RNA sequence: GCAUGGCAAGUCUAACCGGAGUAUCCGGGGAGGCACAGGGAAACCGACAUGGCCGCAGGGCUUGCCCGAGGGCCGCCGUC
RNA sequence: UAUGCCAGCUGGUGGAUUGCUCGGCUCAGGCGCUGAUGAAGGACGUGCCAAGCUGCGAUAAGCCAUGGGGAGCCGCACGGAGGCGAAGAACCAUGGAUUUCCGAAUGAGAAUCUCUAACAAUUGCUUCGCGCAAUGAGGAACCCCGAGAACUGAAACAUCUCAGUAUCGGGAGGAACAGAAAACGCAAUGUGAUGUCGUUAGUAACCGCGAGUGAACGCGAUACAGCCCAAACCGAAGCCCUCACGGGCAAUGUGGUGUCAGGGCUACCUCUCAUCAGCCGACCGUCUCGACGAAGUCUCUUGGAACAGAGCGUGAUACAGGGUGACAACCCCGUACUCGAGACCAGUACGACGUGCGGUAGUGCCAGAGUAGCGGGGGUUGGAUAUCCCUCGCGAAUAACGCAGGCAUCGACUGCGAAGGCUAAACACAACCUGAGACCGAUAGUGAACAAGUAGUGUGAACGAACGCUGCAAAGUACCCUCAGAAGGGAGGCGAAAUAGAGCAUGAAAUCAGUUGGCGAUCGAGCGACAGGGCAUACAAGGUCCCUCGACGAAUGAC
């Protein structure tokens, strides 16, 4: 297919062809696959002290004084689970295993196929984002990479009909429940992805919700956040063509 | 609780063309599809060579893999193909999607089922 | 929802009375305890039986069926074609830590083949004779004798 | 440091000289302009004016300046006790405008003047 | 064992290396594993890309008659 | 209708619940020894008033210097009084001063005190004098060398297993240990010091051949590094102390040479870029700390308070996180960017100084003994005839010799020189610094968010809790009445709220007081389910229900 480049004012400058992968059949299965390992294997390993409740001599009467048979120090039940300061049962374990595997097939598969997803306006409208266009991904010159201020992109982007998706991530969620108490405090919208060549756009990043990636290692989750496939892209000229032997 | 969206659509389409059209064996692969894919079909050229005959499409309701040789001139519609069946199957003949085949035969006429 | 996810409330959790379930009495003790005995049952029979020869006297030949070379003769374009010729060390895989290569005869030769190897077996020959073909024997094949 | 925990750990345990930071204000327009700085640490010289409080509007001379508990006394920003004594109201900084300043020290006037330091 | 998913006569990397948005992630790494032939204590030898018959589904036909993958019963082949 | 039953209401008791987190738990990066120059630990002191904790040491919450910092300060700890600070205090960094007694504890003794100069004790050197030195003890674990169970498993149990585990003895370091082949043995025309990671592999091997046990070579990685003696041949050409003088060591050999690319000697060729000794001496990176750091505190409404709603506007290489009277990029700290400092890397890499590498021919000059090896008895290992080690006895060769290649002997072949020594880097731990979290959230999580190893128990070894939350601001309740009264009560005052009034957020159940509805002093006990009546009921969140008649009318079905 087609893709319109844009220049760095909005207006159109050429065309260059969508490359094949962009036409990759549309798997969520695969790419929700593909975020939920990504997600696993960030995890910290954690659990209880493993001698937690077990640091004590208490013992057992056992028959003769009407008592249930608890271990018992100084008067005080111990160590058994049933008992207050007593050992967890089946607690957490810093040896378990919460990595998950994927075939690399399967995973770059699923790159694939959210690299596909992003060429689909229907799909990036339902996944929530806000925009008035039709064509999509929005591919734009290379330029792109030279911006500095975050400003300027601002003005591209409203040039673009696509900075009402900014809008949307302008609003940040206190989160219910204890997460606030470990730093989880906030949470919000994903908007806008920029995929360049040479280094992420440190002129977009702030943006809100904005995520800035590069074409020779854009993953499944940037392109497809939370596993949703369709997330509001825009690609640089260069990127567009390094995307395609991904 | 199959996974994959397409293969379900597939079954669905499967299953309109047997009702609508005069199809049987649409219905039919549906159904193989629809039990566990460790039972569905994993054939190689070598039995696709062996019973199939020219302008008779060849029917695997599974997947396609390219171990041996295939000389006859025939069209096999699977539910995919390795990449190698795929070639080597269109250097003599062709290999066409089962949404394909629904589509150029609703009424599944002249074809032999292979698993 | 899963099994294990359904036993809460059931007591047991599927192990029929209270009084099953505590420690390898219940396996009859532990491990392979009583292979022998109230346990017999499908475990092999007890014993020794022959004898190994050292590792490093033993030989691990490198084998192929002609089958696997035949059905891919054209396939094989980085490979001599005459009056086809294949040197088999060059198309076995593992024929590197093997102490030779072998052809064995299993599946059809459709094609006149002249196949070079360390040894072949009597079916071996023959089919590739058999379709106009020739097998010769390598200089590590000088060993019959 | 991004856990909240850590974050307020540092600032209640904060060294005295570290504390300075704790009770600084926003600067007027003129005063920002005049110096080049957004704020200041309020001194119990300046004069400030109570943006956020129960007496948001009104103005008057800084009084005290306690840094353990980071809090600043302003003239007549009171309570009224029971037996009918008059004591201070505490401000926070942040809800407070510095619109005058008590440059009587060489070091802090030569402080606010570089561009290479704050004051 | 099973359900689902990728790839398929193959399949998967491990430690580790490079990159990076730096525990995630992108690229590399097939060492090695299992599968691709078995039988024999060992020496050692080394197999049906189908020869026959029933016949389900499915297809075909001039509507019982053909073709009949899978399945079933035999032959035949490797080795002790 | 007393005693009383059931449910509720008002107040209480209690402290669940929800919300909150100064603490835990776990992972990760960095870093890492202290002590006779008396440590670590403990005791007792030390403040204006000082009991606990922290700090400190008779100069006692401290003294000095330099740098930073800054108008405040006098620890936790918010009283009273008083004081310190522009003579630049507080506070922070580095360095220095002081640093009681016990304590390895060292003059001797002793439950932290005492008696009349003291390295006690053991050693090395030695001016043979404690003159010069060493050792001792600590440390979270990690590390190395010795000693070494049992429960248990085998459905009993003895070998086996648990396990070379627990525990004990001795000792090192910041890491240990190992290490430049008498190797390997994919047997080869092959590999080439050592750890470690992945694999080889639950393979080979062991085993009442039961249960169980269990490698290696190699390969892919990580990191890489290779050398010094003994002797031959030389023979005082040497070393240590001391400023020197002088002394001490040393022919029982200091020093030169040399170390399988064998060496020495004799005759030659060429040459040094090997090695060894010593000099200099980092970049980068990483960890931590610090400097600077953009943009609203505008309007209306609600509110005790705007960080809320509506409206207008701004920054962003900064939309991590925190604070601030409620949801804050723009109010404050910070955050991106840029920059600086210390530590580690490392006395390493690089560079340089000195030395001199190597080759030919001749020469039976040299080359580590209770060894190699055999036997008796044991332990250990996968080690099986073929692991490693201990113990008793026996016991060799000399490179023209010897050891190994998984039974012995002989020959061949291939590999390699034991019985002397050193050795960076890659790997272990987590005391210490910092960072992180699909971990817990006050009966949880450490025993310990609090006085926590505290209070307390035991002669002792040892054992060992519970206790978090006023409020935006103390505005922490003046005055008056009452009273034995700084109690309590009444009235009153503050605040949005006192039913926020002090162990004070919320305030469940069990349960208590008072009280409301129903029952009730002639009557029977799983306390109810389902039907149906009495009596009782503010609203809200349910709105249906009753009777005449009529329509429809399954099974059944009359007088
Ligand atoms: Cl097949
Ligand atoms: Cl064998
Ligand atoms: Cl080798
Ligand atoms: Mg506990
Ligand atoms: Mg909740
Ligand atoms: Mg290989
Ligand atoms: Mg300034
Ligand atoms: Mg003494
Ligand atoms: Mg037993
Ligand atoms: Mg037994
Ligand atoms: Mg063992
Ligand atoms: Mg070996
Ligand atoms: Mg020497
Ligand atoms: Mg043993
Ligand atoms: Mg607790
Ligand atoms: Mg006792
Ligand atoms: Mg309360
Ligand atoms: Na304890
Ligand atoms: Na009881
Ligand atoms: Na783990
Ligand atoms: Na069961
Ligand atoms: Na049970
Ligand atoms: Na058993
Ligand atoms: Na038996
Ligand atoms: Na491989
Ligand atoms: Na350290
Ligand atoms: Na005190
Ligand atoms: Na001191
Ligand atoms: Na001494
Ligand atoms: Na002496
Ligand atoms: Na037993
Ligand atoms: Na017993
Ligand atoms: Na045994
Ligand atoms: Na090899
Ligand atoms: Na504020
Ligand atoms: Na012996
Ligand atoms: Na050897
Ligand atoms: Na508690």
């Amino acid at each position: 297919m087609q893709a319109t480049i844009y220049d760095l004012d909005g207006n159109t400058d050429g065309e260059v062809d969508l490359p094949d992968v962009f036409e990759t059949p549309v798997r969520s299965d695969l790419i929700g696959k593909a975020v939920r390992a990504a997600q696993a294997n960030r995890k910290q390993d954690y659990g209880s002290d493993e001698y937690a409740g077990l640091r004590t001599p208490a013992e057992s009467f056992g028959s003769g004084r009407g008592q249930a048979h608890v271990p018992k120090l100084d008067g005080r039940a111990r160590r058994v689970p049933q008992a207050v300061k007593g050992r967890s049962a089946h607690p957490p374990k810093t040896e378990k295993d919460r990595s998950l595997d994927l075939n690399d097939k399967e995973r770059q598969l699923a790159v694939r196929s959210a690299l596909a997803a992003t060429a689909d306006a229907d799909l990036v409208a339902d996944r929530g984002h806000e925009f008035d266009r039709d064509e999509v991904p929005v591919v734009v010159s290379d330029d792109f990479e030279d911006l500095v201020k975050t400003q300027e992109v601002v003005s591209l982007l409203e040039a673009l009909d696509v900075h009402a998706d900014i809008d949307r991530a302008d609003e940040t969620k206190i989160k219910a429940g204890q997460g606030s108490a470990r730093g989880r405090k906030y949470r919000r919208p994903a908007s806008i992805l920029f995929v360049t060549s040479d280094e992420p756009s440190t002129a977009a990043r702030n943006l809100a919700g904005a995520d800035v990636a590069t074409a020779s290692e854009v993953n499944t989750e940037d392109l497809a956040p939370g596993g949703a496939p369709g997330r509001l892209t825009v690609f640089t000229e260069s990127a567009l063509a390094e995307v395609a032997e991904r | 609780s199959k996974t994959n969206p397409r293969l379900s659509s597939l079954i669905a389409d499967l299953k309109s063309a047997a009702r609508s059209s005069g199809g049987a064996v649409w219905g039919d692969v549906a159904e193989r599809l629809e039990k566990p894919r460790r039972t569905h079909a994993e054939v190689n050229l070598g039995r696709i060579e062996r019973y199939a005959q020219e302008d008779e499409t060849v029917v695997v309701p599974g997947k396609v893999l390219g171990s041996g040789v295939l000389q006859k001139d025939v069209t096999v519609a699977a539910v995919d193909f390795s990449g190698t069946a795929e070639t080597k199957i269109d250097q003599v003949g062709e290999a066409v999607s089962l949404e394909q085949a629904i589509e150029n035969n609703p009424e599944g006429s002249h074809v032999r089922v292979i698993r | 929802t899963s099994k294990k996810k359904r036993q809460r409330g059931s007591r047991t959790h599927g192990g029929g009375s209270h009084k099953n379930r505590r420690g390898a009495g219940h396996r009859g003790g532990r491990g392979d305890a009583g292979r022998d005995k109230h346990e017999f049952h499908n475990h092999e029979p007890l014993g020794k039986s022959g004898f190994k020869r050292p590792q490093k006297v033993q030989e691990e030949a490198a084998t192929i069926d002609v089958r696997e070379i035949d059905e891919n003769v054209t396939l094989l374009a980085a490979d001599d074609v005459a009056e086809f010729r294949v040197d088999v060390r060059d198309v076995v895989e593992e024929a590197d830590d093997a102490d030779y290569v072998k052809v064995l005869g299993a599946g059809q030769v459709r094609h006149e083949l002249t196949l070079i190897a360390d040894d072949f077996s009597e079916g071996a020959r023959e089919k590739v004779e058999g379709a106009g073909g020739s097998v010769e024997l390598t200089d590590l094949g000088e060993e019959r004798q | 440091s991004k856990q909240p925990d850590k974050q307020r750990k540092s600032q209640r345990r904060a060294p005295l000289h570290e504390r300075h930071k704790q009770v600084r204000a926003t600067l007027s327009a003129d005063l920002r302009e005049e110096y080049g700085q957004r704020n200041v640490r309020v001194n119990a010289g300046d004069t400030v004016e109570v943006l956020r409080g129960d007496f948001a509007g009104e103005e008057g001379e800084v009084i005290n300046v306690d840094l353990d508990k980071a809090v600043i006394h302003v003239e007549d920003v009171t309570l009224e006790k029971t037996d009918g004594e008059e004591v201070p109201r505490p401000l926070d900084t942040s809800n407070v405008r510095v619109t005058d300043l008590d440059l009587e020290d060489e070091k802090r006037e030569a402080r606010l003047e570089s561009e290479d330091d704050s004051a």
